[PDB]
């Protein structure tokens, strides 16, 4: 027993029995309206009569002897109406789910959602240090470049000293300077030979 | 398929069907004697006056309350939603008294798409440093195997240090 | 006068539900006329 | 010692006719204590009455004891009362929750929101960025070999003057002999 | 001690409605005694007889002092279901429009984090301090002194050998 409707009420705004409530305290306090209304008119009419009075506090006790039969009649009539506007209004079908709560319809576990987001600062902080990476990457290269063209300078200076060697006549004096002594060796070698003999 | 403000047009009505049947004129004639004996006609326009103002009355009641907060449009769309979903058969979702599994539930999706956006950058980001990392270890081959061709050159030309060394040992007695 | 029903319990004791039945026409003219007499 | 009524009689008789027989055993304690303020035999009347009406009261006792209204003493508003007053505090609860977690939501939102204005560690290519040589080493490297070049340079052409002496001597040596 | 030799009733009201039944029994033992005490003595008689009723009777282990009645009012039954009815419409409205705005703030923080995380793109790590250049100021001298030197040792050469023909010339007649 004891039903709060809190999905019927959060479509509406406010629970049914409530609204079943303040529409109790409407029609009965127009029923007790009206039966002022002919108990106030019997007694305006009844200054008005020959004869002696038959009234006034018997005319009123009367109204309330039908105000008690009216009470209990309408009161069980408004229980069973009642009823039936909680059974086909101011109710969700249960077949029936509100557009409010679409997508919870499909739950997602806390481990998957505690693993998700952990995962997406992970991932935060990992394509923030890919990023510098590549900063760093770039930078490393293209400093790089430098002593590259600084070693084929270089090997530039070398190539052109090959090249202003092969001009003049001695592409390289490897084979140059042991031909150089060689021929010395023997212009030794004869000039001792023309010592010993010019004497 | 009835709309809801038809069936509660035919409650009110019916109520007042009831409650004007249950108030019978004999119900009001044998406890208001004393007034029937004289003008049974006066009384009788007092019990319809009576009986029309009630039933104009409570008509007028439900006719404010359907004017309340626009209940007939709310009415109107809670039969939208049932024609709209009456498919299902089964029993719906009802909110379970755990506020974090629903808004973790409403939530999920919006954090799986930013998982996948940051997936495919960190992805995109992780292709681009690879092939750079190529780039400069390409580079450092050709900056060590330069290296290596400028000292073989300079060694190269340090070698006819000897045969200076022996040019000058045979040119001294 | 000015003697009445004033607690009206709002949600105390009743019974609850209904799906497809016959147009519901028929549970209206049903739930009137239960048990009462004058 | 009012409470010496209650253990005075009958345990095993269930606990309606227990009940009965307190209702009579404090009648008569009643009556016994007024019999100590008696004015003005006017005490022998009273019995009379006394013990008619207290056997009265066994047989009106006797009697509704059968009937239902005195086994009533032994036996749902107060269950969907019960359940109303735990539904409210659920409630009272699970509104805490969303207060609480709305609030933090919103002040995450407009902290992250507020904060931007007012090589690394686990690195993909973590090798590559550790495996650096040192450029400036090889650019001092040249800076040396060029003076290592100019010094072998300075050397041949020592040499070179090393031997010219020896090719003027020598020439001029080879024209003495005239 | 051994307590309970009250009798165990399961509800204060049943006490209450028969002890006011037996009431006329000591009403009526008031009919022996003079006019002048009859009505004080009949209300101590009262007192003491339904307090040496409710003082060897208890409830549920409870005094008749202490003992709660489950009787409940209908002012408390108002005040109960008011709050109960405040509590459903407020939690109907927190599920309601709770988890969108929830939604409104993590979807702001979501891209707010993604918007911060793309200014750090320009990440600007320096880097390559390198070093001090030397030019060809003398690299030339360098090449020039080789050319000097290149083609004295070609003369060198060129002259030496003429140099062993004036020297082995000499050698014979």
């Amino acid at each position: 027993s004891v039903d709060p409707m809190t999905y019927e009420a959060q479509f509406f705004g406010f629970t049914p029995q409530t609204c079943m409530l303040r529409i109790y305290i409407a029609f009965q306090d127009y029923l007790f309206e009206v039966m002022q209304a002919v108990e106030q008119v019997i007694l305006k009419k009844l200054d008005g009569i020959p004869d002696c009075d038959i009234s006034p506090v018997q005319i009123r006790k009367c109204t309330e002897k039908f105000l008690c039969f009216m009470k209990g009649h309408f009161d069980n009539l408004f229980s069973k109406m009642e009823q039936l506007f909680l059974q086909l209004i101011l109710r969700i079908p249960s077949n029936i789910l509100l557009p409010e709560d679409k997508c919870k319809e499909t739950p997602y576990s806390e481990e998957d959602f505690q693993h998700l987001q952990k995962e997406i600062e992970q991932l935060q902080e990992k394509y923030k240090t890919e990023l510098c990476t590549k900063q760093a990457l770039l930078a490393e290269l293209e400093e790089q470049k430098i002593v590259q063209a600084k070693l084929k300078q270089t090997l530039t200076f070398f190539d052109e000293l090959h090249n202003v060697g092969r001009d003049h006549g001695t592409s390289d004096f490897r084979e140059s300077l042991v031909s150089l002594v060689q021929n010395s060796r023997k212009l030794q070698n004869i000039r001792d030979n023309v010592e010993k003999e010019s004497k | 398929t009835i709309s809801r403000v038809k069936l509660l047009d035919t409650m009110v009505d019916t109520f007042l069907q009831k409650l004007v049947a249950a108030g019978s004129y004999q119900r009001f004639t044998d406890c208001y004697k004393c007034f029937y004996q004289l003008q049974p006609a006066m009384t009788q326009q007092i019990y319809d006056k009576f009986i029309a103002q009630l039933q104009t009355s409570i008509r007028e009641e439900i006719s404010d309350i359907k004017e309340e907060g626009n209940l007939e449009a709310v009415l109107n769309a809670l039969d939208k939603i049932v024609e709209e979903g009456k498919v299902r058969k089964e029993p719906a979702w009802r909110p379970s008294g755990i506020p974090e599994k629903d808004l973790h539930s409403v939530m999920a999706p919006y954090f799986l798409q930013q998982r996948d956006t940051l997936r495919r950058h960190v992805q995109k980001q992780e292709a681009e440093n690879q092939q750079l990392a190529d780039a400069v270890l390409a580079g450092r081959r050709q900056v060590e195997e330069l290296q290596l061709q400028v000292q073989a050159q300079q060694q190269a030309w340090q070698a006819l240090h000897r045969e200076q060394r022996e040019l000058v040992a045979v040119l001294r007695e | 006068l000015d003697h009445l029903k004033n607690g009206y319990r709002r949600r105390f004791c009743r019974p609850s539900r209904t799906e497809q039945g016959q147009n519901v026409l028929e549970i209206l003219q049903d739930c009137f006329e239960e048990k009462s007499l004058a | 010692g009012i409470t010496e009524l209650s253990r005075s009689i009958s345990v095993d008789l269930a606990e309606s006719k227990r009940l009965g027989c307190l209702l009579l055993s404090s009648f008569q304690f009643s009556i016994q204590k007024l019999e100590p303020f008696l004015r003005d035999f006017s005490l022998e009347s009273f019995r009379a009455k006394a013990s008619s009406l207290s056997e009265e009261l066994k047989h009106f006792a006797d009697g509704l004891e059968t009937d239902g209204t005195l086994q009533k003493c032994f036996e749902s508003l107060e269950a969907s009362v019960a359940e109303m007053k735990e539904y409210i505090t659920k409630f009272s609860l699970e509104r805490q929750t969303w207060d609480q977690l709305l609030l933090h939501y919103q002040q995450e939102a407009k902290e992250i929101l507020s904060r931007g204005s007012t090589t690394y560690l686990g690195s993909s290519q973590n090798e590559v960025l550790n495996t650096k040589p040192d450029y400036q080493k090889i650019l001092q490297n040249q800076s040396k070999v060029f003076d290592c070049m100019e010094l072998v340079m300075d050397e041949l052409q020592g040499s070179v003057k090393q031997l010219q002496a020896f090719m003027d001597e020598s020439t001029q040596c080879f024209q003495k002999v005239s | 001690p051994r307590e309970d030799f009250r009798v165990r009733c399961t509800s204060k009201r049943a006490v209450t409605e028969m002890l006011q039944l037996c009431g006329r029994f000591v009403q009526k033992l008031g009919d022996a005694l003079p006019e002048e005490i009859r009505e004080p003595a009949l209300r101590d008689a009262q007192w003491t007889f339904e307090s040496a009723v409710q003082e060897n009777i208890s409830i549920n282990g409870q005094a008749w002092q202490e003992a709660s009645d489950n009787c409940f009012m209908d002012s408390d039954i108002k005040v109960l279901e008011d709050q109960f009815d405040e509590i459903i419409v407020d939690i109907a409205t927190k599920r309601k429009q709770y988890p969108r705005k929830i939604l409104e703030c993590v979807i702001k923080t979501i891209k707010a984090k993604q918007e911060i995380l793309k200014q750090y793109h320009p990440v600007v790590h320096p880097l390559d301090l390198k070093y001090d250049p030397d030019p060809a100021p003398h690299m030339e001298n360098l090449k020039c002194r080789g050319e000097t030197v290149a083609k004295e040792i070609s003369e060198a050469m060129k002259s030496l050998p003429a140099l062993i023909e004036q020297g082995e010339g000499f050698s014979q007649v």
